[PDB]
């Protein structure tokens, strides 16, 4: 309405210095342009499926530029767009790939269970044919299933695509509950399975890991401590609030009397 | 219009106020449709109404006041609700004003119960635009007085010189004075 | 036809002695009551009122009925109206307008009068004193019965009842606050209006005003009630948003509160078969097991038999999440049983933990449970039976062969075996210790109880949660007889 | 108000819309010997007979057998 | 003007509901003092023993 717009939005731009300026021009321009759903006069279906566009390449460079805030404020954002009370607009092709976006995040955020709760209005039934729709869900329950060895087999299923580089990053937030899980040590382990399960030979685990867990190292081995060493109580504290819980006791039997 | 929208959110979170007015202004729309989404943001507003940053202060005690009392317990809601600074609210039936103002009163003569005991000494500081709140709606209902509420509210309030403007304009001076004396032997 | 003419008359007008005298019992016994002191009673004849209702739900009444025997809805309660005193002629028109109709005939229709109902309220109710109970006593029962069968395009009539009861009553109210029995009760009959133009509200389109104003006027109720009516209303809300929700950042944990007491011996079971629909979303084993399945042992009243057949249902469907599935056995019933029979081949095929042949076995005769929608707990299940598996192997033994139980599991491969028992024992809901020596991982696997090891620390809370239960019975052993003892 | 129990049993109807007394009969042939009997007992016995429905049924003939191999 | 009829109102009727409150106090005391009358009436009873 304003402009053309089109200029700048399908070229690809490897700075996002004018893309922030072009987006803060945005915001002033949407500013007065009600941001929030308007059903008056049905024609402005137009410019909110365009701002609800230009938001979502706006939210493709804000995840671009790794920004956690700007991500879910413009998923926030967009969502208002998404779940409207019109059933006119138009289903979006990069809608359910942003959608798969958010997944990842509530997956990285160990949101997951929000996803739980959010796994009933995507079935949709509008394509299923995909393996892109499938692919969170069957990613996300092979994590409930906890196997890291399915994932990493078909991690060269993916197609070229190119959100694999944030598949990576996926993995790289989820390592640190898969590594913390598997070196948890009720008792010990020893090396063999350490060398399968660990990644490569790059020092990156033993090196962070041992600044974090701050445990003793052996002979090529991972002691563990602090496990069931707990001594019980004295029994006399214990004894006390039972004869406290004895006093309530009278209390509540005879009160009113 | 909005229900379960977050943008609202994010957007409170959001700095350059100016994008946030009307989206507050919207807010106040949807607000009455559910307080359990402003829920997260009450702690934000909390902060943004601390500094002084921001021009407008009413704009935060008001959807402050009105979420507390929706959440919490209401004193927490008059405590910004009186400390809303200069407001301009005209009379409506709605139920958020004259809750809001029942609880201003009955928590003022409270205050006044509190406070009548102690003649001299250890006195509570009492906000102008307080007693200004309570005597607009408090005149406006003596206009006629309705023959009824205006002693005893007078009465009710402990003060001095408040019941000296009633009997100024009045229908049957000694039936009056009567009643008033009736309702004061009773209490 | 001369037989069935002959027979015709005396089948039809059967009900209409009992109601009369069900209307008159329960509106002069309730009115005859209240009437010297209305602000004293609480409550009394309401149970009487949802008995007559629950009772009345299931009438036969209206079949053959559908010609010339509606002549009974023009006619109406016409009980002392248009002046206070002098009721001793009215009393006499009691008889009189009732023998009218019972001379020869009289003129009859169905769709003919309808709109002008509220005629009456535009003057006088009934005797311009107690208009507001009496008025509600008198249009609220027979409304039902006039909307009954919903289909056969009476939704634009319905519609217009709607705006009618609104712009009477509901649409704010008659006045700010009764603040009385005919309030209290006013609460569930609105409700209950609610309930049924509910079906009327999902059937087509959708909610952009009512339910969402519903909140201003729940509000409205001060938060000094005993929020029986605001529970009631919170019901109808919460049911809405049962379908489809998916956002639990808000309503869980803030529409928590003080919980004051409820019981009504329903709004318990549905409530808590409501909340418990919401938190079998997350798979909760603790809470939310126990206390549905507490919730199904309650509400003996009415009926288990098709109400809690679906709570039953959701019931064993996440209760063989957790590897262990019991059946049905003391409730015998023709309902549940036929309900569960195509359920029961897979919910017992669970403790089998078959995934290649079930896999296609539940596609192949599933029809219901995949009929639920978008696959969910299905699609969980599935993978589900591995970590109940997995389960089942933490309950046997603690040697794991890399050939037999491995063939028996299905899964052969030295990695993924101690991979998955590893995830399952980060769970904590096992116990195993993890140790290596000749490369084989054992395990302690102690399911032994608490007898003789911390008796103390171990039953505490038993204790005092049973002492707690046992003393609320007494205060419950208390207070009614308290409430025996109240008027003599 | 328990009004809410109508569709529940229009559904039920409809249940029994799909097939016409089919269940009814071909259930009532197991059911016809555990008439009589406790519910409760059947869960175990219904488990058992369910899991030896597929393979190994009696399997006490085939210990005999299974003396000297095994 | 809409308060003495509306904010007075709902003030009347939330005296009200403390009347309900104090009609819960007041049957408690009906049938403690009941209970207490017939613990009264065992003591004469014994005391005429």
């Amino acid at each position: 309405m304003y402009e053309q717009l089109k200029g700048e939005w399908n070229r690809k731009s490897p700075n996002l210095s004018k893309c922030g300026e072009e987006l803060g021009r945005l915001k002033l321009v949407l500013l007065e342009l009600n941001f929030l759903p308007t059903t008056g006069t049905k024609l402005t279906k137009q410019q909110l499926i365009l701002a609800r566009d230009i938001l979502e390449i706006g939210a493709q460079w804000s995840i671009l530029r790794k920004d956690i805030p700007s991500f879910e404020r413009y998923m926030a954002q967009l969502k208002c767009y998404y779940f409207d009370y019109k059933e006119q607009l138009p289903e979006s092709a990069y809608m359910h790939q942003l959608l798969g976006l958010n997944l990842l995040f509530l997956l990285s955020q160990n949101r997951v269970a929000e996803f739980h709760t959010e796994l009933e209005r995507l079935p949709a039934k509008d394509i299923q044919t995909n393996v892109y729709i499938k692919h969170p869900v069957s990613l996300e329950q092979y994590l409930m299933e906890g196997s890291y060895n399915k994932v990493f087999l078909a991690k060269g299923n993916i197609p070229a695509e190119s959100y694999t580089f944030f598949i990576d990053i996926l993995l790289d937030t989820i390592r640190d509950e898969i590594a913390g899980c598997i070196e948890k040590a009720y008792e010990k382990i020893l090396f063999t399975e350490a060398t399968r399960i660990l990644f490569f030979n790059t020092p990156k685990k033993m090196t962070d890991y041992a600044k974090k867990r701050g445990w003793v190292l052996g002979p090529n081995n991972y002691y563990s401590f602090a496990s069931q060493q707990q001594k019980p109580e004295d029994t006399t504290i214990p004894s006390t609030e039972l004869a406290k819980q004895v006093i309530e006791y009278a209390r509540q039997l005879e009160m009113i009397v | 219009m909005i229900t379960s929208a977050a943008g609202i959110i994010s957007l409170l979170d959001e700095d350059e106020p100016q994008l946030k007015e009307f989206a507050l202004h919207k807010l106040n729309a949807v607000v009455n449709d559910f307080w359990a989404e402003i829920s997260e943001s009450v702690d934000k507003i909390e902060v943004l109404y601390e500094d002084e940053g921001f021009r407008s202060r009413q704009f935060a005690a008001l959807v402050a006041s009105k979420v507390f009392y929706h959440l919490g317990a209401f004193e927490e809601s008059l405590n910004y609700a009186l400390g809303a600074g200069d407001l301009f609210n005209v009379n409506d039936n709605s139920e958020y004003v004259e809750t809001i103002i029942a609880k201003c009163i009955d928590h003022y003569t409270k205050q006044c119960v509190e406070n009548a005991d102690l003649p001299e000494g250890e006195k509570k500081p009492i906000d102008q635009r307080l007693e200004g709140i309570v005597n607009k709606m408090f005149q406006r209902c003596l206009d006629d007085h309705k023959y009824k509420q205006a002693i005893g509210i007078a009465l009710e309030t402990r003060r001095l010189d408040v019941f000296e403007k009633t009997i100024l304009e009045s229908n049957d001076v000694p039936g009056m004075l009567a009643y008033s004396l009736k309702l004061c032997m009773s209490l | 036809p001369p037989g069935g003419g002959e027979q015709e008359p005396p089948p039809p007008p059967a009900p209409q002695d009992v109601e009369m005298k069900e209307e008159a019992a329960t509106g002069g016994g309730s009115t005859g009551e209240a009437d010297g002191k209305t602000a004293a009673a609480a409550a009394e004849h309401s149970q009487r009122e949802l008995d007559t209702v629950t009772l009345e739900d299931i009438k036969e009444h209206v079949k053959q009925l559908e010609k010339a025997v509606s002549g009974k809805e023009p006619r109406f309660v016409l009980r002392a109206l248009r002046m206070l005193p002098s009721t001793s002629r009215r009393l006499n028109h009691y008889v009189l307008y009732k023998a009218v109709q019972g001379f020869f005939t009289s003129n009859n229709a169905t769709r003919d009068f309808l709109l002008p109902f509220l005629e009456e309220p535009m003057d006088t109710e009934a005797d311009l004193q107690f208009r507001p109970r009496t008025g509600k006593a008198a249009s609220t029962p027979l409304l039902p019965e006039v909307e009954a069968y919903l289909q056969l395009l009476v939704v634009i009539f319905m519609m217009n009842s709607k705006r009618y009861k609104e712009a009477q009553k509901i649409s704010d109210d008659l006045m700010q606050k009764i603040s009385t029995q005919n309030r209290r009760a006013l609460d569930l009959v609105a409700a209950k209006c609610y309930y049924y133009h509910a079906r009327v509200y999902e059937f087509l389109d959708k909610l952009d005003v009512v339910r969402s104003f519903l909140h201003a006027r729940l509000r409205t109720a001060t938060l000094r009630h005993d929020a029986d009516g605001q529970a009631t209303l919170l019901n109808l809300l919460l049911r809405n948003y049962l379908h489809y929700s998916l956002y639990d950042q808000a309503e869980k944990l803030v529409s928590k509160s003080v919980f004051p007491e409820q019981a009504n011996n329903n709004e318990w079971a549905r409530y808590l078969y409501y909340t418990g629909r919401i938190k079998a979303i997350q798979l909760e084993y603790s809470e939310a097991r126990r206390t549905m399945t507490n919730a199904l042992r309650k509400a003996p009243q009415h009926t288990a038999v098709g109400f809690k057949q679906t709570v039953h249902k959701l019931l064993i469907v996440v209760e063989l999440l957790l590897g262990e599935i019991p059946d049905r056995l003391q409730f015998r019933q023709p309902s549940l049983k036929r309900s569960l029979m195509p359920y029961f081949l897979l919910t017992q095929a669970v403790r089998t933990g078959n995934l290649a042949k079930f896999n296609q076995v539940l596609d192949q005769f599933g029809e219901k449970f995949q009929a639920d929608g978008t696959y969910t707990l299905i699609i969980r299940l599935r993978h589900n039976v591995i970590k109940t598996g997995v389960r089942m192997i933490s309950l046997s033994y603690s040697r794991i062969s890399l050939a037999d139980i491995a063939q028996k599991l299905q899964l052969d491969s030295p990695e993924d075996a101690e991979f998955i028992v590893a995830k399952a024992i980060r769970d904590g809901v096992i116990e195993a210790s993890i140790n290596h020596e000749k490369g084989y991982v054992q395990s302690k696997e102690m399911i032994d109880i608490y007898s003789t090891r911390e008796p103390q620390l171990a039953f505490h809370q038993r204790i005092s949660f049973c002492l707690d239960i046992h003393n609320m019975s007494v205060k419950a052993m208390r207070f009614p007889p308290k409430s025996y003892n109240k008027d003599l | 108000m328990s009004e809410k129990k109508q569709p529940v049993d229009l559904g039920l109807l409809e249940e029994d819309d799909e097939f016409e007394e089919f269940p009814a009969e071909d259930w009532a042939g197991l059911d016809e010997d555990e008439d009589a009997h406790v519910w409760e007992d059947n869960w175990d016995d219904d488990n058992v007979e369910d899991d030896f429905s597929n393979q190994l049924r009696a399997e006490l003939e085939k210990h005999g057998y299974k003396m000297e191999t095994s | 003007l809409e308060e003495g009829k509306a904010g007075s109102g709902l003030r009347q009727y939330y005296l009200s509901k403390i009347e309900e409150l104090q009609l819960i106090v007041n049957d408690k005391s009906q049938n403690l003092r009941r209970l207490q009358a017939q613990r009264n009436e065992l003591n004469a009873k014994v005391r005429l023993l």
